[PDB]
């Protein structure tokens, strides 16, 4: 294998990204099942490592050996209000190891533990094999992407993660200022640049102020909601057809894992489909005691049951405003990223509180992120 | 009487995904044989219950490909006019229920006390 590019990596919570830049643009990169995301699950069982895909694909049956949110715990002492909080959720285990906190797991029928920059270094290493399989070439290069509120451990801790996954990482880059590279808002001519970053993922909600003077980024301002995303939104649909099932039949699904389960897929895709139409169906027979549940919502229904949440996205923004010491009309620019910014009603919030300002979304939301990266990539190759 | 094209494109559908709940049924069939030969063998109390737990990653995996087969189908609408098409559906996931109901059985049987 002759030696190739450097990657442009998005190490997420849950999905990272890779992409890469030949032939004047840039080219997000699909794994091995065709997918151009890819989870950050790491699974041990009794004969192998299973990472991405195939990981995610088996948690239902080796729950407390497959490790996801390493990020969350990255860089991290055990005794931060993070790690003590999301520790109570997680199925893995997580030990204490001299201040440092370490996943514990099952690998091999052995008890093995992990540090978080272990766990993601073994993701970093399926990002660099899924360039490697698309270029046909070998990878080692790369510039790896962090948020904006990460300290010099979290930073630092990333870098290891780089280094054990034998990557040469380039530059560290803040996630925001990747999004806003991606849109070449850097090279725009004209006096410096207020840029709103606006993501919104399936578990994470991070809003970031950059003012760009003369090449230079700034973040002026972060502000968020560690635990709002799109599984939020399929939480409230869940419950609507809970209470549709009860109203209709009499029935209480909510104690039937595996109806639960075929409900919230369902309505996971029928959300999806209610960005592009203003209705989707849902068609699943014998879902509980045998009675077949054939429904559909509406855009302005799922839009109600939802209300509170999506408007709620805009408290961080004004939040965000206030710290950068700036009005709303001192905004140059508004990027989107996170596959939750897809949906209609956030856009149509976000645009009508900048009085009708156009957002940046042509790049996937998913992927802008990647995109930034591997531009930077390319540049310091 | 008024079969149309559009419903074959669905049937072909349900076939392949009846040749994929017969692949998944041949392996529980498997792991009953060998439930079965566990039972009936000549292993001590000690390395029985090994055994029968060493079946448990395998009727656990038998279930989620069932479960993925059922999300696959759920992917599916079928207008009311597709008469063959819902009873071919409606058939399969009683299939895989009937079978998901057999995984359950094994699943109380090894990895007990
Ligand atoms: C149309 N369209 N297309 C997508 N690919 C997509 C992903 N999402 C959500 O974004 C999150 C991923 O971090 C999960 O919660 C997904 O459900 C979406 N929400 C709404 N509309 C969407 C998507
Ligand atoms: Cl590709």
């Amino acid at each position: 294998m002759s030696k190739g590019p450097a990657v442009g990596i998005d190490l997420g919570t849950t999905y990272s990204c890779v992409g890469v830049f030949q032939h004047g643009k840039v080219e997000i990169i699909a794994n091995d099942q065709g997918n151009r995301t890819t989870p950050s699950y790491v699974a041990f069982t009794d004969t192998e490592r299973l990472i991405g895909d195939a990981a995610k694909n088996q948690v239902a049956m080796n729950p407390t050996n497959t490790v996801f949110d390493a990020k969350r715990l990255i860089g991290r002492r055990f005794d931060d209000a993070v790690v003590q909080s999301d520790m109570k959720h997680w199925p893995f285990m997580v030990v204490n190891d001299a201040g440092r906190p370490k996943v514990q797991v099952e690998y091999k029928g052995e008890t093995k533990s992990f540090y978080p920059e272990e766990v993601s270094s073994m993701v970093l290493t399926k990002m660099k094999e899924i360039a490697e399989a698309y270029l046909g070439k070998t990878v080692t290069n790369a510039v790896v992407t962090v948020p904006a509120y990460f300290n010099d451990s979290q930073r630092q801790a990333t870098k290891d993660a780089g280094t054990i996954a034998g990557l040469n990482v380039l530059r560290i880059i803040n996630e925001p200022t990747a999004a806003a590279i991606a849109y070449g808002l850097d090279k725009k001519v004209g006096a410096e640049r207020n840029v709103l970053i606006f993501d919104l993922g399936g578990g994470t909600f991070d809003v970031s102020i950059l003012t760009i003077e003369d090449g230079i980024f700034e973040v002026k301002s972060t502000a968020g909601d560690t635990h709002l995303g799109g599984e939020d939104f399929d939480n409230r649909m869940v419950n609507h057809f809970i209470a549709e099932f009860k109203r209709k039949h009499k029935k209480d699904i909510s104690e039937n894992k595996r109806a639960v389960r075929r409900l919230r897929t369902a309505c996971e895709r029928a959300k999806r489909t209610l960005s592009s139409s203003t209705q989707a169906s849902i068609e699943i027979d014998s879902l509980y005691e045998g009675i077949d549940f054939y429904t559909s919502i509406t855009r302005a229904r799922f839009e109600e049951l939802n209300a509170d949440l999506f408007r709620g996205t805009l408290d961080p923004v004004e939040k965000a405003l206030r710290d950068a010491k700036l009005d709303k009309s001192q905004i140059h620019d508004i990027v989107l990223v996170g596959g939750s910014t897809r949906i209609p009603k956030i856009q149509k919030l976000l645009q009508d509180f900048f009085n009708g300002k156009e957002l940046n979304k042509s790049i996937n939301p998913d992927e802008a992120v990647a995109y930034g990266a591997a531009v930077q990539a390319a540049i310091l190759s | 009487g008024s079969n149309s094209p559009q419903e074959e494109v669905e049937l072909k559908k349900l076939k392949h995904l009846e040749k994929s709940v017969e692949k998944i049924a041949d392996q529980l069939e498997e792991l009953n044989k060998e439930l079965t030969g566990i039972q009936q063998g000549f292993l001590p109390k000690d390395l029985q219950a090994e055994a029968l737990c060493k079946l448990d990653r395998r009727v656990k995996a038998t279930i989620e490909q069932f479960m993925k087969i059922l999300e696959e189908i759920d992917t599916l609408i079928l207008p009311e006019n597709f008469k063959d098409s819902r009873l071919k559906r409606k058939g399969l996931v009683k299939k895989v229920q009937a079978f998901l109901a057999e995984c359950d059985t094994v699943e109380q049987n090894i990895c007990q006390e």
